[PDB]
Parts: C-alpha cells; structure tokens; sequence
RNA sequence: CGGUGAAAUGCGCAGAUACCGGGAGGAACGCCGAUGGCGAAGGCAGCCACCUGGUCCACCCGUGACGCUGAGGCGCGAAAGCGUGGGGAGCAAACCGGAUUAGAUACCCGGGUAGUCCACGCCCUAAACGAUGCGCGCUAGGUCUCUGGGUCUCCUGGGGGCCGAAGCUAACGCGUUAAGCGCGCCGCCUGGGGAGUACGGCCGCAAGGCUGAAACUCAAAGGAAUUGACGGGGGCCCGCACAAGCGGUGGA
C-alpha cells in the first residue's frame, strides 16, 4: 500500500476527459495507464477510466508516453 | 574548431556494441565514439569495459572542443549502459541529467523469428 | 433501431383487446418488424454474417408461433398473415 | 556498423552506424490487461460515430403448452491454399550466400519470392479441445472473481475459477459449470496394422475434400496407475571427486 489514487482525491467524474487536473494523477513517470493495483480502482471503474484516458490523449490533453528522467 | 559550452550525450547500446554521441544542445552531433572504435573486433565490443571505454573517448574527443557540461540520453537495455553513464559521470563532464528514452513500439512491426 | 414510441404503435395496432401487451398476433407482429428491420440491414451489409444468426432465430420463431395459430385458429391466421404479408 | 558460442556473408569514404529536423508508406495497436469480458463455434482488444445480433436483472403486466430434439437440406467455419484486381513497411516457405559439423544438404547469421494486408469469388480442413451433443428436473458446503437487483451486516439472480458432501470412476479425476441421480431426442463406437489407403459416388478451377472397404497379417494394439532404472530434469547433501597445494608417472 504505497499510496492509493482514489483516497487522494474527492470525488469526480471518471467518464470526464477532460478533466486533465483528476487524469494526470492516473499516469505514470512515463505516460502509463496505471496498474489497477496503483489506482485502487473498481474493476468497472477501471475500464471506463482506461476509456476516459485514451479519449483525452486522442485530445492532446494527456500524454501517450514520456520519458523516464533518472530523478 | 567550434566552441560548445553544454551538450548532449547520447548512449545507444546494444547487446553487441555501445555507441555514443556528443552534440550540440540544438542535437547536431560533434565528436562520437563506439567499442569499435576504441578498437574491438566482436563479441568484445558490447561490454560494460568497453562501454566505458567508448563513454571515455567520446568526452575526451569533446571536451577537446571546449565541452564543459552534458545532458545525458540512454537509448536500449543492454549491457554497461550503467557503465557508459558512469564512465561520463565521472569523466570530468558535470552531468546534469540523465533520462532512458528507449523506443518502445505500441505494438507494430512482427520482430524477425528469434525475437 | 425502433424506438418505443414506433414499437408501441405496432403493438396497439395488433393489440386483440385495449393494454393487450403481448397476445399471439402482437408477439408475431413485433417479431415481424424486428426481421423486417433487421433484413433491411443485412442488403447493406451482407458481411455482418453474426445478425444473420440472430435473423433465422426470429425468422424460425415467427414460424413457430404462426405454426401455433394455424392449429389454433386458422381464422385469425388469415387475418393476421394478410394484415402483414407474409408467407412467400 | 551489424552480427554470433566465436565468426563470416552483408552494409560503409557514392560518408554507413549513432544524433536532430522534414516527408512518404504499410501493418499492427504499448500501458489499461486480469489467473477478466463477449460470442454457437471458428474467433473478438487504440479511439469515434453510424447500422446490428445475443444476453442478464427487476416488475410479475400480456399470451395460455405455443415446448424439447433434430436424418437430409441451408448458412457460418482459424491457418495455409486457388482465381482476378489493388497493396507491400516489418516478417518470411522455396531459393541465394555466410558459418557450424565426421557430413548439414537443418538448428545459428546476412538476403529474399510466394505469402502475410484490402475487395470479390472459391477452398471447408484442425489437437475446429472441455479431446466432454442439446434441453430439463433433482442431489451438502466453502472460497475467489466479472456482472445485475434488495428491507444492499448480509440477502437474492446470471457468468467465470479453485476446494470439497453424497455419489460416480479402471484409475487419473468428476463432483449444482457433473464425468452424480433421472426423462427426451440426435451423432458416433464394435481388436491392432493394412488405411483415412483401394474401388465407386459426390463436391472442387486446382491443391484436394467428404463418404469409405476388403484381401492380407499380427496376438496383440491400447488406457490409467505401481515399483525401478535412466534424463545433455529440478532440489539438498557427501567422498582427496574437482579446486588449493606438495611430490610423482608418461621421457632415460
Ligand atoms: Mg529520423
Ligand atoms: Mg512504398
Ligand atoms: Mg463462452
Ligand atoms: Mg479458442
Ligand atoms: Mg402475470
Ligand atoms: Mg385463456
Ligand atoms: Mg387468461
Ligand atoms: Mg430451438
Ligand atoms: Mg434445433
Ligand atoms: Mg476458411
Ligand atoms: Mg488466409
Ligand atoms: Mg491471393
Ligand atoms: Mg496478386
Ligand atoms: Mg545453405
Ligand atoms: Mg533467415
Ligand atoms: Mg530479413
Ligand atoms: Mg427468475
Ligand atoms: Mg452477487
Ligand atoms: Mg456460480
Ligand atoms: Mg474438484
Ligand atoms: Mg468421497
Ligand atoms: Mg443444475
Ligand atoms: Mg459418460
Ligand atoms: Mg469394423
Ligand atoms: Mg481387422
Ligand atoms: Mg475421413
Ligand atoms: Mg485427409
Ligand atoms: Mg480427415
Ligand atoms: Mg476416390
Ligand atoms: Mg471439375
Ligand atoms: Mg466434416
Ligand atoms: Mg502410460
Ligand atoms: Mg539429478
Ligand atoms: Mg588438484
Ligand atoms: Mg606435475
Ligand atoms: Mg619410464
């Protein structure tokens, strides 16, 4: 339990893709789609986040992929 | 000739050689260097000694043309990759980043038989 | 598709009686649509080859329950297949 | 540079690789992604909108046995493969060249045509597998999971898994997702090899497919489980076994 995604925040909404300030928080150093295991998501929450996400991207709000700085 | 402040390093190694490239901060390559380079034949080439080797000259090469500090690129998983950054490191190049930007496909081209 | 406001027409225009919601001749009728509806999209698209299944299942249904009706009452058969065209 | 155990073929001073920017093209969609979902099967994952099938739950409103199965028929049917046309990045049968090896004529490396991709028409086979036909009723529970409803501690449906009562099984195993207890209906089996061969018939442009023998010959062919042995299988342990040494044999 390092830290879970769905306690850090409110409450919004997950089909928003828009959204980016909520969304952003899904990804990792790298533009990835978290592990469910990292969101503590619903097992349905977590296909329409997935839906959400991919839509925003295809927007140019969030990012395909980035590149992992050695911090 | 030229004279190139800060810089970039960039460290593609393979499983069978290290090569590395020093360039401007706008990208345009200055002085680079390999394993081969340094003068290995083969398997010898892609090995974290001669990736240090290869890390060694390249910087040497630039800091010849005034080079002073670099951010560092690392391309690929493979061997002395750690080797080649450390090499830089402590090179006498301050190293004010480094990042691993190794391409990964979104799932593309079928790779040849052994994968 | 069909929305419930055309569906429902259909309903009320087979219905044997006032709220009948599902007698004989109303079941074949909103199957009878569905077919018709759903053939239609099939001349456009003759590679969905999956609705097709579900095509002979209504078709074999409709059959099934006018087969019933036959036997039943072979007046309200008549009346029912020509308010409706079918069988050719 | 690439490349392998090592290496060459190959590519490179017509400037390659590595690096930055521009452009074209094809094909597949990383993370989510699961031991998950959907489908009758084959099968189906970037995103969007349109067209469309199956399906589950609640309400218990309508019909009033309208049901189940299904020879033949009809449709679907991975991959490879056929015909015409388009397309071709990557990959890659055959084929070309490098190595390896006693010899490679394969496994390894560098190339490369069909093909892989789209449309249309064919082909119709599979370890097409749960190797388990469909439908219905009956017979402890536990636990994990996807997905509905409730007076949502828990209760109640529909899926997907693991473990298990009774029972079943040659055993392995199955066990409310039955391989248990029963009814209905279909398909199929009747010793091994010969053989999915022959002949005949049907389909196919072809490749070939479906249907399918006998003569002969063997006395077994088989399934599961047991002990052992062996493994260029795994795990732990030991011996002057290797290693670390000292001194020799092999020569005279
Ligand atoms: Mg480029
Ligand atoms: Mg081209
Ligand atoms: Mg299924
Ligand atoms: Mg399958
Ligand atoms: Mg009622
Ligand atoms: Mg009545
Ligand atoms: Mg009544
Ligand atoms: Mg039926
Ligand atoms: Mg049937
Ligand atoms: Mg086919
Ligand atoms: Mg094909
Ligand atoms: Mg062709
Ligand atoms: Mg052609
Ligand atoms: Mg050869
Ligand atoms: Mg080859
Ligand atoms: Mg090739
Ligand atoms: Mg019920
Ligand atoms: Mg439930
Ligand atoms: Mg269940
Ligand atoms: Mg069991
Ligand atoms: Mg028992
Ligand atoms: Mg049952
Ligand atoms: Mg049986
Ligand atoms: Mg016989
Ligand atoms: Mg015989
Ligand atoms: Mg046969
Ligand atoms: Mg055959
Ligand atoms: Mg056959
Ligand atoms: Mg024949
Ligand atoms: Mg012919
Ligand atoms: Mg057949
Ligand atoms: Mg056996
Ligand atoms: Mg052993
Ligand atoms: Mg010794
Ligand atoms: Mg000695
Ligand atoms: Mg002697």
């Amino acid at each position: 339990r390092k830290a879970k995604v769905k306690a850090t925040l409110g409450e919004f909404d997950l089909r928003d893709y828009r959204n980016v300030e909520v969304l952003k928080r899904f990804l990792s150093e790298t533009g990835k789609i978290l592990p469910r295991r990292r969101t503590g998501l619903s097992a349905k929450e977590q296909r329409i986040l997935a839906k959400t996400i991919k839509r925003a991207r295809i927007l140019g709000l969030l990012p395909f992929t980035e590149k992992l700085v050695r911090k | 000739k030229r004279q190139v402040a800060s810089g970039r390093a960039y460290i593609h190694a393979s499983y069978n050689n290290t090569i590395v490239t020093i360039t401007d901060p706008d990208g345009n390559p200055i002085t680079w260097s390999s394993g081969g380079v340094i003068g290995y034949k083969g398997s010898r080439k892609g090995t974290p000694y001669a990736a240090q080797l290869a890390a060694l000259d390249a910087a040497k090469k630039a800091m010849a043309y005034g080079m002073q500090s670099v951010d560092v690129i690392v391309r690929g998983t493979g061997a002395g990759r750690e080797q080649a950054i450390r090499a830089l490191q402590a090179s006498g190049l301050q190293v004010k980043s480094i990042v691993d930007d190794t391409p990964v496909p979104h799932n593309g081209c079928r790779p040849k038989k052994k994968f | 598709p069909i929305t419930k406001e055309e569906k429902q027409k259909v309903i009320q225009e087979f219905a044997r009686f006032p709220g009948d919601t599902g007698s004989t001749e109303v079941q074949v009728a909103l199957l009878t649509l569905r077919i018709n509806r759903l053939s239609e999209h099939l001349k456009v698209h003759k590679k969905d080859h999956h609705s097709h299944r579900g095509l002979l299942m209504m078709v074999g249904q409709r059959r099934r329950l006018l087969r019933y009706l036959q036997r039943e009452d072979p007046e309200r058969y008549r009346a029912l297949i020509e308010k409706l065209g079918i069988r050719g």
